[PDB]
C-alpha cells in the first residue's frame, strides 16, 4: 500500500498549494519592472564605469 | 507540465493483437526519442522497444521482435504499439517513456525504479 | 605602506605555485579508471584481485593507476556520471551467465558509448561468469536473443583446446554483440576492449594495462596522422 | 484507495491550474513594449586565472567582492584575489571528485562536497596559517550537490538523493530535512532575506521551500526537462531557472505563474549556470556551446554574447557590488569580465 | 635568354623567400593565437616555425641577391655574419627536426611513461644543447678559422666572392655530427613507429568484420614517406657536395651544382611548416579558430 502512503501525501500537498493568494501577473510585471528601472544607475554591468572608478580596469 | 498518457489493455487471448496508445501533454513531441517499457508481476522492469525522433531509427529486444510494431505520429501527438500474435508471458504492466535531453542518442534513466518522465502504465493480461 | 602587504601575498603565491607545480606532475603521472556494474557482475571479485565513492591505487611496472568504484548511488546515472569524462578507459563487467539482464547491460554500454561528453573514453569490456554461461548453454540466448540461432563461431575465435563449441559460439555471440554497438560509431576517437574472464584470475590488471598501453598508442597516432 | 487518491490529486491538479489561469491578464512582454531596451552590452576578459589542472566544477565570490573560491576536479580548492590575480589559498581535498564549493558570508569558512556524499567545511580563520577541516556533514545517501552557508552555524545542502538539508554545522547533525522531489535537486537559491530558498530538480521541476518551518511553499513547473540552474531576482519575488530544453524561464512567487520564456531559435544546447546582475535587468545564462549568452530579463531579448572558453562553461557569478562577472569551464580557466 | 633566366630566377627565389615567412609566420599565429596548443608537445614545433622564419628575413634575402648580383657588395666584416647566420640556423633547424622525431618516438614507443619522459626541464635542456652546438659550429668555429683550409690559400682578388671555407676535417665532423647520424637515428626510429603504426592497423581493420576496413596502411606509409623524402631530400646532396669539397677541394664541384644544392637544403624551411604543423590535426583546429575569430 505504499502508492496509497504516497498517494495520501501527494493529496496534502496539492490541497496546501491550492490555499494561495495569487496576484494578478501584469502586478507582478509592473513590480518587477519597477524595480529593475529604479536601480538601473545601480548596476555596473548596464551602466559601464570609467577605469578610475573600476577595479578591474 | 510534462505529462504522458496510456490507453489500451484488457483481457486478450493468446495469438490476439492489441493497439497501445500514448498521448503526450507539455512538450514538443518530434524532439525525443520515444521507449516502450515493461514490467512483469514479480521481476522488475524491463525495456521492449525504442523508436527516435523522426522515426528512423526503430530497434526492438530480441524477444520482442518480430512481433511488436511501434510507431510515432508527431503531428498527431502520439505514439503507438501494435502487438500481434501474443504470448501468455507478456502478461506486464506497460509504460510509455520519454529520453529526457533533446536531440541526443543516448538515453540512461528510462528502466530505472523511481523516474518521472512516463505515465502510469497499462495492465496487458494474457 | 601597502607594498608590503603586495610582498607578502606574492611571497604566498610563490609558495602555492611550488606545490601546484609538484602536483601537477603528480597528477599527469597517474593514469584513471572508472568500474561500472554493481550487480550479478562480479565486479567485487575483480576490485578484490585489483561512501558515495571507492577509490582503489595499484601500480603495474611502476605506472599508477587509479581505479574509482561507484558506492552509494542511486540508478539515475544521467547527471552522475558526466562526472567522469577525462579517465583513460572505462571498466566495464558485464556477466555472461529473472530479466533480461544482457539486455540492460548493452542498452547501458549504448548509452555511454553514444553520450557527447563520454564519446571520446575507451571501454575496457570485461565478459565475466563465463563458466555460468558454459554451465546454461550446456544444458537459453535463442529466446532473448533468436538471431542467435544463425550465429555461426568465427574464423579468429581463439577457443580453449578443452571448450564446448556451444559455448565458444555464445561467447562469441555476446562479444560480437558488444561489438556490433561499439563499431557503430566513434570515428577512430574511441574502441571497445573485450575480454573473456573467470570469476577470479590474475591476469585483469596486465589486460588493463595492455588496454591502456593501447589506448594511448592509438590516440598518439591518431594525433600524427599515422593511424 | 489509489483510485481515489489519484481522483483527488487530478482535481487538485486542475482547480490549481484554474486559478493559475484567473491570473493572466497580460504578459510581461507586453506590459515591458513601452520600455527602453537596454541596447548592446558588451564585455571584455579583464583577468583570467590559471593554475587548476581539471574541469572547474564550481566557483562562488566572497562578500568583498574581491576574493572567489573554485573547486577543481584535481581535488583542490583554490582562494584567489581577484584583483591582483595572486592566489591567497590552495586547499588539497580528502576526494578529487567536488561538485559543488561555497565561501562563508563572513569569510570565515569554506565549504564544499560532491560524489563522496560528505559536505566538508573547512575554517580559513587558522591561528597556524595552515586550513584544516573544521567539519564534515554524513548525512546524505547521493553525490551531494550545490550547498550554500546560511551563516557560520547552518548550511543548507542538496544531493542525488531528492532530499534537501538544513545542517547545523557545530554538532554536525541534520536540523531540518526538506523532502518532495523525486529527482536529483541540482541547485539551491537563497532568498536575499535567508528565511526561504528555491530548489531546482531533475523533475523539471522547483520548489519554494520555507526554512523555518520546513515545509514546501509552492511547487512551480513548465521546463520540459532536468533543471540545471537557479537564481533569484536581487528583490526576492521572482526565480530564474534554466534546464535541459535550451530555454531558461522566469517565475513569479506572488502570480504563482511562469512570468517569461528565453529562448532562441539556434539554441539546441543546454544550460549549466543562470545569475542576474544587481539591478536585476540583465540576465546571464552559461550553455554547454562553450558560451555565455547576456539576455534583457523585461524584454527577452539576447543582448550580448561572453565567447572565450574553448569548453563547457560550468560555473558562472555576480559580485554582490555587481562590478563584475566570473566565469569557469571545463578547460581549467577562470575568466572576469568587466 | 640570359636575362629572362635572371628574371625567372629573380621570381623563383621571391616565391620560395615569401613561402618560407608565411608560413613560419602562420605557424607562430596558430600558436599565439590559440593558446590551447601551447604544450610541452609543441614547443619543438614553435622553435622549427621561428628557425626556419629567421631564415627567411636574414639569410635567404641576401642569398639571393650574391646569387642573381653574383657580387658581395656588402663588405667582408659582414661576410662572416652572413656565413655564421646560416650556419647556426641550418644547423638549429636540422636538429630541431632531430628533436621532433625523437619525442614522437618516446610518445608512441612507451605511451605510459611519456608524461614523465618528456618532462619540460628535458625539453629545455634539449633547445640549449641544439643552440649550444649551432653557435659551437657557426660562431665559433668561423671566427677561430678551424673551417679555413690552411695559411697558403690566397682569396678572390676582391671580397665578392661570400662562401663558406671548407677543410677536410670541418666537413667530415659537419657532415656527421649534423645531417648523417641524426638521419641514421631518425631513419631507424621511424622505421620502428611505422612497425607499431601497421600492426595497430591490422589490428583495427581485422576486429571489424562485417563493417569495411576503417584504416588505410597505403596513406599511413605516405605520411611517413613524406616527411622522410622531404628531410633527405632537401638535404643529403648539399652535405654530400660539403664533404666532397672539403677532402678534394672547391675546384672539383660546378658552380649550378653548388646553387642547386644551397637551395635544396634552403628549401626544406618551406616544407617545415607544412610536413609538422599542417599534418597535426591539433593545428588544423587552430587553423579553422584562427579564420574563425
Ligand atoms: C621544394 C624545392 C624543390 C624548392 C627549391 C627549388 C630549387 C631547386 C631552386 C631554387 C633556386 C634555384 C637556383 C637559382 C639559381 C640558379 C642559377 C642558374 O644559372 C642555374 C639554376 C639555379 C642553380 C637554380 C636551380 C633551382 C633552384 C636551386
Ligand atoms: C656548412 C653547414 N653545416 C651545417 N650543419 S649547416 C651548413 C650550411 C647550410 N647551408
Amino acid at each position: 500500500t505504499a502508492s496509497i502512503a504516497q498517494a495520501r501525501k501527494l493529496v496534502e500537498q496539492l490541497k496546501m498549494e491550492a490555499n494561495i493568494d495569487r496576484i494578478k501577473v501584469s502586478k507582478a510585471a509592473a513590480d518587477l519592472m519597477a524595480y529593475c528601472e529604479a536601480h538601473a544607475k545601480e548596476d555596473p554591468l548596464l551602466t559601464p564605469v570609467p577605469a578610475s572608478e573600476n577595479p578591474f580596469r | 507540465q510534462v505529462q504522458l498518457q496510456e490507453s489500451g489493455g484488457g483481457l486478450v487471448q493468446p495469438g490476439g493483437s492489441l493497439r497501445l496508445s500514448c498521448a503526450a501533454s507539455g512538450f514538443t513531441f518530434s524532439n525525443y526519442k520515444m521507449n516502450w517499457v515493461r514490467q512483469a508481476p514479480g521481476k522488475g522492469l524491463e525495456w521492449v522497444s525504442d523508436i527516435s525522433q523522426s522515426g528512423a531509427s526503430i530497434s526492438y529486444t530480441g524477444s520482442v521482435k518480430g512481433r511488436f510494431t511501434i510507431s510515432r505520429d508527431n503531428a498527431k501527438n502520439t505514439l503507438y504499439l501494435q502487438m500481434n500474435s501474443l504470448k501468455p508471458e507478456d502478461t506486464a504492466v506497460y509504460y510509455c517513456a520519454r529520453c529526457p535531453a533533446p536531440f541526443t542518442r543516448d538515453c540512461f534513466d528510462v528502466t530505472s525504479t523511481t523516474y518521472a518522465y512516463r505515465g502510469q502504465g497499462t495492465q496487458v493480461t494474457v | 605602506d601597502q607594498r608590503n602587504e603586495e610582498k607578502a601575498q606574492r611571497e604566498a603565491n610563490k609558495k602555492i605555485e611550488k606545490q601546484l607545480q609538484k602536483d601537477k606532475q603528480v597528477y599527469r603521472a597517474t593514469h584513471r579508471l572508472l568500474l561500472l556494474g554493481a550487480g550479478e557482475s562480479g565486479k567485487s571479485t575483480i576490485v578484490k584481485q585489483m561512501s558515495g565513492i571507492f577509490e582503489t591505487k595499484f601500480q603495474v611496472d611502476k605506472v599508477n593507476f587509479h581505479m574509482f568504484d561507484v558506492g552509494a548511488q542511486r540508478d539515475e546515472r544521467r547527471k552522475w556520471i558526466q562526472c567522469f569524462n577525462d579517465v583513460t578507459a572505462i571498466i566495464f563487467v558485464v556477466a555472461s551467465s529473472q530479466t533480461n539482464r544482457l539486455q540492460e547491460a548493452l542498452n547501458l554500454f549504448k548509452s555511454i558509448w553514444n553520450n557527447r561528453w563520454l564519446r571520446t573514453i575507451s571501454v575496457i569490456l570485461f565478459l565475466n561468469k563465463q563458466d555460468l554461461l558454459a554451465e546454461k548453454v550446456l544444458a537459453k540466448i535463442e529466446d532473448y536473443f533468436p538471431e542467435f540461432a544463425r550465429y555461426t563461431t568465427p574464423e579468429d575465435a581463439t577457443p580453449e583446446p578443452g571448450e564446448d563449441p556451444r559455448v565458444t559460439r555464445a561467447k562469441y555471440f555476446i562479444r560480437d554483440e558488444f561489438l556490433r554497438i561499439s563499431t557503430a560509431s566513434g570515428d577512430g576517437r574511441h574502441y571497445c576492449y573485450p575480454h573473456f574472464t573467470c570469476s577470479v584470475d590474475t591476469e585483469n590488471i596486465r589486460r588493463v594495462f595492455n588496454d591502456c598501453r593501447d589506448i594511448i598508442q592509438r590516440m598518439h597516432l591518431r594525433q600524427y596522422e599515422l593511424l | 484507495e489509489l483510485d481515489q487518491l489519484r481522483q483527488e490529486a487530478e482535481q487538485l491538479k486542475n482547480q490549481i491550474r484554474d486559478a493559475r489561469k484567473a491570473c493572466a491578464d497580460a504578459t510581461l512582454s507586453q506590459i515591458t513594449n513601452n520600455i527602453d531596451p537596454v541596447g548592446r552590452i558588451q564585455m571584455r576578459t579583464r583577468r583570467t586565472l590559471r593554475g587548476h589542472l581539471a574541469k572547474i566544477y564550481a566557483m562562488h565570490w566572497g562578500t568583498d567582492s574581491r576574493l572567489l573560491v573554485s573547486a577543481s576536479q584535481d581535488g583542490k580548492l583554490i582562494i584567489w584575489d581577484s584583483y591582483t590575480t595572486n592566489k591567497v589559498h590552495a586547499i588539497p581535498l580528502r576526494s578529487s571528485w567536488v561538485m559543488t564549493c561555497a565561501y562563508a558570508p563572513s569569510g570565515n569558512y569554506v565549504a564544499c562536497g560532491g560524489l563522496d556524499n560528505i559536505c566538508s567545511i573547512y575554517n580559513l580563520k587558522t591561528r597556524e596559517g595552515n586550513v584544516r577541516v573544521s567539519r564534515e556533514l554524513a548525512g546524505h545517501t547521493g553525490y551531494l550537490s550545490c550547498c550554500r552557508f546560511l551563516d557560520d552555524n547552518q548550511i543548507v545542502t542538496s544531493s542525488g538523493d531528492t532530499t534537501c538539508a538544513l545542517w547545523d554545522i557545530e554538532t554536525g547533525q541534520q536540523t531540518t530535512t526538506f523532502t518532495g522531489h523525486t529527482g536529483d535537486v541540482m541547485s539551491l537559491s537563497l532568498a536575499p532575506d535567508t528565511r526561504l530558498f528555491v530548489s531546482g530538480a531533475c523533475d523539471a521541476s522547483a520548489k519554494l521551500w520555507d526554512v523555518r518551518e520546513g515545509m514546501c511553499r509552492q511547487t512551480f513547473t513548465g521546463h520540459e526537462s532536468d533543471i540545471n540552474a537557479i537564481c533569484f531576482f536581487p528583490n526576492g519575488n521572482a526565480f530564474a531557472t534554466g534546464s535541459d530544453d535550451a530555454t531558461c524561464r522566469l517565475f513569479d512567487l506572488r502570480a504563482d505563474q511562469e512570468l517569461m520564456t528565453y529562448s532562441h531559435d539556434n539554441i539546441i544546447c543546454g544550460i549549466t549556470s543562470v545569475s542576474f546582475s544587481k539591478s536585476g535587468r540583465l540576465l546571464l545564462a552559461g550553455y554547454d556551446d562553450f558560451n555565455c549568452n547576456v539576455w534583457d530579463a523585461l524584454k527577452a531579448d539576447r543582448a550580448g554574447v561572453l565567447a572565450g572558453h574553448d569548453n563547457r562553461v560550468s560555473c558562472l557569478g555576480v559580485t554582490d557590488d555587481g562590478m563584475a562577472v566570473a566565469t569557469g569551464s571545463w578547460d581549467s580557466f577562470l575568466k572576469i569580465w568587466n | 635568354d640570359s636575362t629572362a633566366c635572371k628574371i625567372t630566377i629573380t621570381v623563383v627565389l621571391a616565391v620560395l623567400i615569401l613561402i618560407t615567412v608565411a608560413g613560419n609566420v602562420v605557424v607562430c599565429l596558430a600558436v599565439g593565437l590559440n593558446r590551447r596548443l601551447r604544450n610541452l608537445t609543441n614547443c619543438f614545433i614553435v622553435s622549427l616555425a621561428i628557425t626556419d622564419l629567421l631564415l627567411g628575413l636574414l639569410v635567404l634575402p641576401f642569398s639571393a641577391i650574391y646569387q642573381l648580383s653574383c657580387k658581395w657588395s656588402f663588405g667582408k666584416v659582414f661576410c662572416n655574419i652572413y656565413t655564421s647566420l646560416d650556419v647556426m640556423l641550418c644547423t638549429a633547424s636540422i636538429l630541431n627536426l632531430f628533436m621532433i622525431s625523437l619525442d614522437r618516438y618516446c610518445a608512441v614507443m612507451d605511451p605510459l611513461r611519456y608524461p614523465v619522459l618528456v618532462t619540460p626541464v628535458r625539453v629545455a635542456i634539449s633547445l640549449v644543447l641544439i643552440w649550444v652546438i649551432s653557435i659551437t659550429l657557426s660562431f665559433l668555429s668561423i671566427h677561430l678559422g678551424w673551417n679555413s683550409r690552411n695559411e697558403t690559400s690566397k682569396g678572390n682578388h676582391t671580397t665578392s666572392k661570400c662562401k663558406v671555407q671548407v677543410n677536410e676535417v670541418y666537413g667530415l665532423v659537419d657532415g656527421l655530427v649534423t645531417f648523417y647520424l641524426p638521419l641514421l637515428i631518425m631513419c631507424i626510429t621511424y622505421y620502428r613507429i611505422f612497425k607499431v603504426a601497421r600492426d595497430q592497423a591490422k589490428r583495427i581493420n581485422h576486429i571489424s568484420s562485417w563493417k569495411a576496413a576503417t584504416i588505410r596502411e597505403h596513406k599511413a606509409t605516405v605520411t611517413l614517406a613524406a616527411v622522410m623524402g622531404a628531410f633527405i631530400i632537401c638535404w643529403f646532396p648539399y652535405f654530400t657536395a660539403f664533404v666532397y669539397r672539403g677532402l678534394r677541394g672547391d675546384d672539383a664541384i660546378n658552380e649550378v651544382l653548388e646553387a642547386i644544392v644551397l637551395w635544396l637544403g634552403y628549401a626544406n624551411s618551406a616544407l617545415n611548416p607544412i610536413l609538422y604543423a599542417a599534418l597535426n590535426r591539433d593545428f588544423r583546429t587552430g587553423y579553422q579558430q584562427l579564420f574563425c575569430c
